[PDB]
DNA sequence: TTATTAATTCCATATGGAGACTTGGTTCCGACAATATTCAG
DNA sequence: CTGAATATTGTCGGAACCAAGTCTCCATATGGAATTAATAA
């Protein structure tokens, strides 16, 4: 499917010619911290 | 195992007809005159105090004791009350608090051979109240002699009546109005005062003192490494806190090489090219690296019979291997020699928590023997011109390596994060010359040994005073 | 005129696992005494 | 009018235990070795 290439040389070129921006994000608390006893509230980084 | 014989009789010595092993390893019949709970101390009922909510008062659990009878309670306020801390306030306001008055001692009910047993001393100021976990006692004799008496001696009599119950061993009121203290162990103690308390008062402002000059293993690693450099470590940590990269589709395969584009990745680099803004002597480690052999680890038994193997927690921010082994098997592989430590060998942990992967560690311990290091070790023999493995080690150790690692360890088990041939060989670090390298190598060899010197005094003393305690008791 | 592949074995090795063992101590349900109740002789 | 017994009100006592911290053997490619091999003078 690839056609007898490494793909590196060859998508550093594909992605210089066509780009756009791509979005990164971390969340370090869900707010939602379960336990075998049950669930328990959390800052929610995600979402208010 | 142990093999004893016990009689019927012996079921009555409890109410509760106990007759597990454990309670009786102990019981044996008894020709000293002994004492009983009720001349020594006395138990105080618990009660929940009125916590004001202006100041904010200090609360402290079992695992904020310590086992040398420290306590780090943690403060807390009604007035900034998040969830974070939320499970401590439903503690609180579900009535398992109580604050002690001063002069008693307690003793923790859960798990007792950890001998976390704490003294309230009669002395000092912002008394700390604890979790109802403990139990209070009223020594009728001299506090700090009961104290002593009772870590040091009588840790197994104590240990000997906690019961488990499918689960956690504990003790009760009961089991303590039970114990059978001996005459002669405490009234020798008692009646040598004066002078028992005055040398162990002097021991323990002693400890204080070399305790209150300790700094830990990764402070003095991070601080000369911060010294050289300029690197302002208030910022950085500042940076790290950001969780919101967003690179473009161009920038994926620089250096990538596996078109990696995760997020701890692209975090990586942001923080890499932060640390670099001013440092400009850095080259790739793939061109100083001769070998990445990995190591060994069959199936072993904890204190085998057979060739000892270390583990992951050998290795410590200082940089010298622990060489403590735990672990050992019987299997051979027709190639043990290519397995076995040798002096001056580099070491890299391969496989830990985020933040405890990559680290680093030179032998430097002239051992005869033939120890294993297991497959979670990589050994990078390297050129013993420009590098100077310790300086290498240390590096690693410090933030400059625990960042790199922390964002390049590749793994779908985040507990079990794992670096390859592949981040060593592409790790871009800062290699300053030769003496240059010497003299850092230097600071943090000697300010650490100080360190060590200071660990090793605390732990004589406090081996001196209970050696001091069991040649007065046994006299 | 051979000996280069490039396939087909085969090794010790690098890599990675919706992991998993170790150590310590924590919540929460269920009693339960003591609230209360509780109607009545 | 002297109850003790059921609304319950807050406290012990355990738990086919269980979170916190952090240390692990092993199945599985794999590829560079071997092998067969076809180049071609």
């Amino acid at each position: 499917v690839f056609g007898f290439y490494n793909a590196w040389w060859v998508f550093g070129e594909v992605a210089k010619e066509l780009d756009y921006p791509i979005f990164m994000a971390e969340a370090e608390n869900v707010g939602y911290k379960r336990t075998k006893k049950g669930e328990k509230p959390m800052p929610n980084d995600l979402y208010d | 195992g142990l093999i004893q014989r016990r009689n019927f009789s012996t079921f009555a010595s409890e109410p509760s007809v106990r007759f597990d092993f454990n309670y009786m390893k102990s019981v044996t019949p008894t020709t000293e005159e002994y004492y009983t709970y009720k001349s020594l101390f006395e138990v105080v009922p618990s009660t929940v105090p009125t916590l004001d909510e202006s100041e904010p008062f200090k609360y402290a659990e079992i695992g904020h004791v310590s086992k040398n009878g420290e306590v780090f309670p943690v403060t807390l306020s009604f007035e900034d009350r998040d969830e974070l801390n939320e499970d401590l306030f439903k503690k609180i306001e579900k009535g398992d608090i109580f604050l002690p008055e001063r002069g008693n001692i307690l003793i923790s009910a859960i798990r007792p051979y950890l001998n976390k047993i704490v003294l309230i001393k009669e002395d000092d100021k912002t008394d700390i109240y604890f979790t109802k976990a403990f139990i209070q006692i009223k020594p009728l004799i001299n506090s700090r002699i009961l104290y002593y008496a009772l870590r040091t001696i009588f840790s197994e009599k104590i240990n000997a009546v906690s019961r488990q119950g499918k689960g956690y061993p504990t003790l009760k009121e009961d089991d303590l109005k039970t114990i059978q203290f001996s005459k002669k162990v405490i009234d020798n103690l008692l009646a040598k005062e004066e002078e028992l308390i005055s040398n162990i008062d002097a021991l323990e402002k002693d400890i204080k003192e070399l305790k209150s000059i300790q700094r830990s293993k990764k402070e003095i690693v991070d601080e000369v490494f911060s010294s050289h450099f300029n690197i302002n470590m208030v910022e950085l940590m500042a940076l790290d806190s950001q969780r919101r990269v967003d690179v473009g589709l161009s920038s994926i395969s620089s250096l990538n090489s596996t078109i990696r584009y995760s997020y701890r990745w692209n975090k990586m680099k942001l923080i890499q090219k932060y640390l670099y803004r001013d440092i400009d002597c850095i080259e790739p480690l793939g061109k100083y690296i001769l070998s990445s052999n990995n190591g060994w680890s069959p199936e072993s038994v904890v204190g085998g019979e057979g060739i000892p193997i270390l583990g992951q927690e050998h290795l410590e921010f200082d940089g010298v291997l622990n060489v403590s082994p735990t672990k050992a098997t019987t299997k051979t592989k027709n190639n043990m020699e290519n397995f076995f430590i040798q002096e001056g060998d580099l070491f890299i942990s391969r496989g830990n928590t985020v933040d405890l992967v990559g680290l680093a560690c030179v032998v430097e311990t002239e051992v005869t023997e033939d120890i294993i290091y297991p497959d979670l070790y990589i050994r990078l023999k390297i050129d013993e011109k420009v590098i100077h493995k310790k300086y290498l080690a240390l590096l690693f150790n410090s933030f400059f390596g625990r960042l790199y690692f922390k964002y390049v360890s590749k793994g779908k088990n985040q507990t079990m994060v794992k670096i390859s041939s592949n981040e060593l060989l592409n790790y871009y670090l800062p290699i300053p010359p030769m003496e240059e390298q010497l003299e850092i190598v230097g600071k943090i060899e000697e300010q650490i040994g100080a360190q060590n010197e200071i660990e090793k005094q605390i732990e004589e003393k406090r081996n001196q005073i209970r050696v001091i305690i069991e040649e007065t008791a046994r006299s």
